[PDB]
C-alpha cells in the first residue's frame, strides 16, 4: 500500500480463524459424543 | 524364459508358451486407492478373489475380411459374476485390470493383431453430424466391431495408436498378449455403468492368410479386474 | 524514467480485481472496533447450522403446514411415508435452508449432510422409523426392503426427541456442480426415504396424526467453490423510492 | 528412468561389431516396445557432443499459445424491430469450435491448466468515425442464468465476475483457474455424462469452463455499427497424460468425434496420405 | 511518483506473450492434483514411440492395406521391393505417425530417425532382406549394387520378428528445415530402398505373398525448433454445433 | 507475480523431467541392448 | 499499485533506442556457436587494411587502368608527377577504399594515415621519388622546391617493393569533420605530391612506362563518430523482385 | 531484461576485443619492424 491511509488498502484474504459453536452449539452445559443429549 | 508365462489370480490361472514378455500401461501396477487419495468417506469393500479373477468372455472368428473387434472396461463386464453383482449393487467403483488376449493356428498360417488398450476410447459415427447413441457404445460382454478401423471409428489413425499401450499377436512369433493396466482416470472412483475407463481393441493390420487345411481361427478375451474396491453400496441396478 | 509497457488487460475493470485505491478522506479516524457477539468470518460457519427443509412442498399446504411432515397410525406395514429430493443446487425442500441457500452462490460442492428429525407428537406416542440414503445411479426405492439397502438409521421414538441421518459424501469426483441438469452424474445425489419400521403408536387421548420437523447441515467436511450469483433473489423493476434517491 | 533432460543425447564413436550371441538391429515389435538399437549399434559412429536444446517441446511451450477459441459478430443498433443477439450474446465456453488448438489438446487425454483468456473488440459502420464503446464479460457459471437482454438487471453482477473494457484500451485480460472437479480435464470421455440412458455421448459437463455473456454498454447509437468480439485461450501451468493418435479426418461437429473425410486424398477415410504411382516409385527424386 | 515512459509494443497482444494477469475467482481452490498414469512433459518423449509408416500410399490400396508392403517370392534374382522417401515435413509414407505430425508442427529439425520393419509371414517362410539409407546429393538407386553402398542393415528372418534400420543424422547444417521444396539441400534427407538379400521361400501350403509393417521414431539425439501451426488440419467453415453454442 | 492467486502466475517452463520409458518400453522385463528380445 | 506519469518521449519510436522486447518464439534454442575465421568486432579493424587508392581518375582511363599512376622516363628535372586530394570524406581517389567507405558512414574523424606505394615496372627499372604531405593552409605546391618543406620520404627502387609515407594526424581540433565544403578549416586535410627525386631510368629491353599501385589506410590511432548514411549508395525505384515478395 | 528468453535482452555494447591482425598482417612470418621485410 502506497497510499498513506492503512483503509486504502486491497483486501485482506487471510482471517482463517473460526468458531461455528457460536451457533451450531451455544448451549452452556457442552454436549458429550454418544451420552444422551437429555439426561 | 520371457516366451512363457503363468498369470495367477483368485482362484484362476492362465499359461502361454508363446508369449512376447508382457505390458505395463505406461509402466505402472494396480493398486488399492490411498488415503490421500480418497474421496468417498464410507469404508470401502474389498472383495479379493471373488472380483480380482479371470472372466473369459466368448470367443469371435478370426475371418479373412475382418476388421477387427472392441470391448469396453468396466462394460464388458458389469454383468459377470460377483465382479457384476458389486457393480450393479454399489454407486461406486474402482480397479486396474489384467488383460490376456488369446489366439493361436499354425507354423502354415500368418497374420498380425494389434491388441492395445486405448484410454477414454469416445467413438464417432461415420459421415453423419449425430452423435453414438447408447446402444451404439454399450455392447456389454459381446462386444463390438470397427467400421473403420483404419481410422479407429475416432477419425485420428491406427497406425498412430502404438502411443498407447499395446502388444501384437504375430502369428509367426506369438500366440498371446498380454497387458496389465492400472486405474486410469481423473478421478479415485466412477460410476461404471456410464462410464468406461478403458478400451480393449484387437484389430487385424495383416490379415489372416494361409494355404493349409481351413480351420475356424478364434480370439479369445480373458479379463481379470485387480485390486476391486466398491463405495456406495444400496439395491441392485 | 523508467521504460514500461502496458499489457492487454490494462485499463479493465475486473470486478473480482483486488488492489488498493484513493482515500477518499485522508487521515480519517474510523471509530474504534468494539467486541459483539456472533462474529461469523467463514460462511461455511453459517451453513453448519441446522435449519428446516420444507419437506411438505404440495398444493393444498400453506406456509408452515409445508415446514411439518404429518405421520398417522397405518393400517399396512412397512408403509412410505416420504422421500426427499436432494439436489442443494436446485428447488426443492432443500433450497430454503442456510446451507442451500449459501450454497447456491456458488457452483461447486463437496462434503457430508446431516437431516435431523424431530418428532412432535405427545408423550404417549410411540414408534420406530428407518430414514434411508440411497446413493444415486437407479430409480428411487418405493418399499422398504429396497430402501434398507442403502444407508440408514432406525429411529426410536423416545425421551431423545431428535435423530440423524448421516449423508456420508459418496462422490467420485471431488466436487459436485450445478448445471440445472438434475440427472447429471455430476449433479445428482441419490435420495432420501422414510418408512414406518414397525408403526406410529398411540393412546386414544392423544392426537393419531403427528408431526414430523425435519432439519438439514452440512458437516465441517464440507467446501464451497466458484461464487455465482444467486438464482434466489431478481428484479426487473426499479424497486419503490430507488428514483426518489436522485430527488 | 526418470530424469532430467535439457538437450539431446550425444554420441559415442563406436568400433566393429563382431559378436557371437549379440545382435541390436534385431527386436520384436510384438512385445510392444519401441526397438533400442542404438546408431552406435547399427554403424560405426563418431564422438558428437550434441548442444542442440529441448526447451521448445516442453508441453508447456507446445501449448503455451494464446489461440483463437470464439470468434462473434453481432449488430449494435436498435433492435426494435429485430427477430438475433439484440446487442449481446451468451456463448457457451468450448476449445472445440476452431480447430489448431482442437487438435493439439486432443493429442492429450487428459489435461490441467490454468486459463489466460484475452478479448479483442472490433467495430464497424454499417462512414463518420468508429465510437470507443465500452463492453461488459460476465462469467455466468455453466448452465446458470444468463441475461435476455442489453438492460437486463442480471448484469448488476452482484458475485459472478464482470470485466468492463474499452474498444480503445489493449485487449481484456484475465486468468481463470483450473476449475474441474476432478483432477484433469477429460479432452475425450467415452461415457454418457447422466444416470438415464438418452443423454449426450462423449460430453461431461465437468470439462465446460462455462459461459461468457457479452454486451455493449452504451445505448444504441442513432445509427448501426458490426461489433465483433474474439477470445482467446492460453493455458499455463499445464500437465498432460496419455499422448494420442492425432486427429487426420476432417473435423464436422465440435460435439463429437464424427467423421467423414476428404473427397480426395490427403485425409480421405480410405486414404489418410496422397496416392504415388507405385511402391517403388520415388516422389521428388532428383533428377 | 515514479516518472515513466512507455516503449514500443506497449498495449500489443502477442500470442506467444508471457505475463500474470488478474485472476477471475479469487480465493478459489483448485482440486487436490491426484497421480494419474502416463504423465508427458515434452513432447519429444511422444516422438520416441514407434508408430506406422503408410508405405502402400496407392491407388487402389484401401485403409489399412497401405500400412503394409506385400513381398512375393520372386522369379529374378536381387530384386528391388520398394522404397520410401524420407521429408518427415511433406506428405509422404513418414507423414502421418507419431514423429511426422508432431515434427510438423515445428519448421526445423536434427537427430537420428529408425526405422524397424517386423516380418508377419507364416513361421514356415525364411528370408533376407537389405534395407538401405542413402544420403542425398544423387537420383534414388534402383539396383542393389548401388544401393547396398550406402548406410545398410541385412535382415534375415527368424524368432526375433523385427530388423532396425538406423538413419543416422548426417547433415551439414545443426538442423534441416521445411520449406516445402523438397529439393533444398537444407530439406532433402536421402531415400529408403529395400531388396531381397536373397528371396522370401515358402513352402507349398504357406502363403506365397507375406507382409511386412514399416514403424518409424525418433531417437534421444532429436530436436525440434521453431513451431507452426501444422498443415494437416483446416477449416473453410464453422463446425456443426458451432453456432448452437450462442443459442 | 503480484496477484494473490498463485494460478495468476506466468507459464512454468523449467520441468525437464522425461521418462519416455513409460511409452517406449512399457515391459515388464527390461530388454537388455544386444541380446535376443525373445528368449 | 504504483503512483506514475508519461514523460516526454512516451510512446515514440527512435530508430536508435536501445531496449529489451518480446522474444517472439518463447524457449526456442539457438544453433550453437561454431568457431568461424575472421570475426571482426570494432570496424577499425577494418579500416586499418590498406586498399587502393583510385589516384587515375581522369576521362579516358577505364576501369583497373584508373587504379594505378604509370610514370615514364622524364627528358627534364625534379618533374611533378601527380598529386592527391586528401579528403576522405569528399569523392576522389580516397573514396573507394576500406577507410574511405567505412568513414563515410561517420561524420568526424581523427587519426593518422598511411599511403603505401608499389612499384611495378621490372627489375632492371630504378629511380628515386619524393612523396609529399603538405598540411594546410595554402595551394596545393606545384614544384619540388616547395612540397620539399613539407612531411615527406625519398623513395629508393630496390628489393623491398614499397614504400609509406605516414599523413600524420595535425589537426588543431581533436577531430575533423565533413560538411560538404572542401575548403573548411575543419575539413581540409592539406595535399599528398610526389615528384622525381632523381629519374626513372631502364635500360633498352625494359618498359620506359612503368606503373605504380597506391594503397591507403588508418594506423591505430584513428577514431571515427557520429554516424550517419552512407552517400555513396541510393535508390529511387523498388528493386527488380522487390514487389514479388508480396506475391 | 524480465524476459524469459535472454535474445530477448537489450543491446550488448560492451565487446572491447580486437585483434586487426589477422587482417592487416595474416603472415606466418611476424615482420619486425625496421627489418627489411624481404630478405
Ligand atoms: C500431381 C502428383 O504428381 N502427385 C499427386 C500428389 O502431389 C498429391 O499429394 C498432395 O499434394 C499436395 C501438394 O499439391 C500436398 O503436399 C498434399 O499434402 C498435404 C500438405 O502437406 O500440405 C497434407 C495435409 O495433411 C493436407 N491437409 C489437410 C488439412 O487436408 C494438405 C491439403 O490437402 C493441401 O494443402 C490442400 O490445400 O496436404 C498431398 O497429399 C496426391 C493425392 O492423392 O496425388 C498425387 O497424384
Amino acid at each position: 500500500n502506497f497510499y498513506k491511509d492503512s483503509y486504502a488498502a486491497s483486501a485482506s484474504k487471510q482471517d482463517f480463524s473460526q468458531d461455528p459453536s457460536k451457533f451450531t452449539e451455544p448451549v452452556v452445559e457442552g454436549l458429550k459424543a454418544g451420552a444422551p443429549v437429555l439426561k | 524364459s520371457d516366451r512363457v508365462l503363468q498369470l495367477k489370480l483368485g482362484n484362476s490361472a492362465i499359461v502361454t508358451q508363446e508369449a512376447a514378455n508382457y505390458c505395463c500401461a505406461y509402466g505402472e501396477w494396480p493398486n488399492y486407492l490411498p488415503d490421500h487419495e480418497a474421496v468417498a468417506i464410507d469404508k470401502p469393500t474389498q472383495p479379493e478373489t471373488s472380483t480380482d479373477r479371470f472372466y473369459t468372455l466368448r470367443s469371435v472368428k478370426w475371418e479373412s475380411n475382418s476388421t477387427g473387434w472392441w470391448w469396453k472396461l468396466p462394460d464388458a463386464l458389469n454383468n459377470i459374476g460377483m465382479f457384476g453383482q458389486n457393480v450393479q449393487y454399489h454407486y461406486l467403483y474402482r480397479s486396474g485390470f489384467l488383460i490376456h488376449v488369446q489366439c493361436n493356428a499354425t507354423k502354415f498360417h500368418q497374420g498380425a493383431l494389434l491388441v492395445v488398450a486405448i484410454p477414454e476410447h469416445q467413438r464417432g459415427a461415420h459421415d453423419t453430424t449425430t452423435s453414438p447413441g447408447f446402444n451404439d457404445i454399450m455392447k456389454g460382454e459381446r462386444g463390438g466391431t470397427f467400421n473403420h478401423p483404419y481410422v479407429l471409428d475416432d477419425g485420428t489413425s491406427i497406425a498412430c495408436a502404438t502411443i498407447f499401450p499395446h502388444q501384437w499377436i504375430n502369428l509367426r512369433t506369438n500366440n498371446s498378449a498380454t497387458i496389465v493396466l492400472p486405474w486410469m482416470n481423473v478421478a479415485p472412483m466412477d460410476f461404471p455403468l456410464r462410464h468406461n475407463q478403458w478400451t480393449l481393441a484387437v484389430i487385424p493390420v495383416v490379415p489372416l492368410g494361409t494355404r493349409t487345411m481351413s480351420s475356424v481361427v478364434p480370439i479369445t478375451v480373458s479379463i481379470a479386474p485387480m485390486c476391486c474396491e466398491f463405495n456406495g453400496l444400496r439395491h441392485a441396478i | 524514467g523508467v521504460p514500461t509497457y502496458l499489457l492487454p488487460g490494462s485499463g479493465q475493470f475486473l470486478t473480482t480485481d483486488d488492489h488498493s485505491s484513493a482515500p477518499v478522506l485522508p487521515c480519517f479516524n474510523p471509530t474504534p472496533e468494539m467486541h459483539i457477539p456472533g462474529q461469523i468470518r467463514n460462511m461455511l460457519e453459517m451453513i453448519q447450522v441446522e435449519s428446516m427443509m420444507e419437506i411438505n412442498n404440495t398444493d393444498g399446504a400453506n406456509g408452515m403446514e409445508r415446514l411439518r411432515v404429518d405421520i398417522s397410525v397405518q393400517a399396512d406395514l412397512d408403509q412410505l411415508l416420504f422421500n426427499i429430493p436432494l439436489d442443494i443446487q436446485l428447488d426443492g425442500p432443500l433450497r430454503n435452508t442456510l446451507v442451500g441457500n449459501i450454497s447456491r452462490y456458488y457452483t461447486h460442492w463437496s462434503g457430508s449432510l446431516e437431516m435431523t428429525f424431530m418428532f412432535c407428537g405427545s408423550f404417549m406416542a410411540t414408534g420406530k422409523l428407518i430414514l434411508c440414503y440411497t446413493p444415486p445411479g437407479g430409480s428411487c426405492p418405493t418399499t422398504r426392503e429396497t430402501a434398507m439397502l442403502g444407508t440408514h438409521i432406525v429411529w426410536d421414538f423416545g425421551l431423545q426427541s431428535s435423530i440423524t441421518l448421516i449423508i456420508p459424501w459418496i462422490s467420485g469426483s471431488h466436487y459436485r456442480m450445478f448445471n440445472s441438469d438434475a440427472k447429471s452424474t455430476n449433479a445428482n445425489v441419490g435420495y432420501v426415504t422414510c418408512f414406518m419400521q414397525t408403526n406410529l403408536i398411540v393412546p386414544s387421548e392423544s392426537s393419531d396424526t403427528c408431526s414430523l420437523i425435519g432439519f438439514i447441515a452440512a458437516k465441517d467436511d464440507f467446501s464451497l467453490r466458484l461464487m455465482r450469483d444467486s438464482p434466489d433473489i431478481g428484479q426487473s423493476n426499479h424497486l419503490h423510492g430507488a428514483e426518489a434517491a436522485y430527488q | 528412468v526418470e530424469s532430467i533432460i535439457k538437450t539431446a543425447t550425444d554420441t559415442v564413436k563406436s568400433e566393429i561389431n563382431a559378436e557371437l550371441g549379440v545382435v541390436p538391429s534385431l527386436n520384436a515389435v510384438e512385445t510392444g516396445a519401441t526397438s533400442n538399437t542404438e546408431p552406435e549399434e547399427a554403424i560405426q559412429t563418431r564422438t558428437v557432443i550434441n548442444q542442440h536444446g529441448v526447451s521448445e517441446t516442453l508441453v508447456e511451450n507446445f501449448l503455451g499459445r494464446a489461440a483463437l477459441v470464439s470468434k462473434k459478430s453481432f449488430e449494435y443498433k436498435n433492435h426494435a424491430s429485430s427477430s438475433t443477439h439484440k446487442n449481446f450474446f451468451k456463448w457457451t465456453i468450448n476449445t472445440k469450435s476452431f480447430v489448431q488448438l482442437r487438435r493439439k489438446l486432443e493429442l492429450f487425454t487428459y489435461l490441467r491448466f490454468d486459463a489466460e483468456i484475452t478479448i479483442l473488440t472490433t467495430v464497424a459502420v454499417n462512414y463518420m468515425g468508429l465510437p470507443d464503446l465500452t463492453l461488459q464479460a460476465m462469467f455466468v457459471p455453466t448452465g446458470a442464468l444468463t441475461p435476455k437482454e442489453q438492460d437486463s438487471f442480471h448484469w448488476q453482477s452482484g458475485s459472478n465476475a464482470s470485466v468492463f473494457f474499452k474498444i480503445s484500451d489493449p485487449p481484456a485480460r484475465m486468468t481463470i483457474p483450473f476449475m474441474c472437479i476432478n483432477s484433469a480435464y477429460s479432452v475425450f470421455y467415452d461415457g454418457f455424462a447422466g444416470f438415464e440412458k438418452n443423454g449426450l455421448y462423449g460430453i461431461n459437463p465437468a470439462d465446460t469452463i462455462g459461459n461468457l455473456c457479452v454486451r455493449i454498454v452504451n445505448e444504441h447509437q442513432p445509427v448501426g455499427f458490426t461489433v465483433t468480439v474474439r477470445v482467446y485461450m492460453k493455458p499455463k501451468h499445464i500437465k498432460a497424460w496419455a499422448p494420442r493418435p492425432p486427429r487426420t479426418m476432417p473435423y464436422m461437429s465440435i460435439a463429437n468425434a464424427n467423421y467423414k473425410g476428404r473427397d480426395t486424398a490427403p485425409n480421405t477415410l480410405n486414404a489418410i496420405i496422397g496416392n504415388r504411382a507405385s511402391v517403388t516409385t520415388m516422389p521428388h527424386n532428383i533428377v
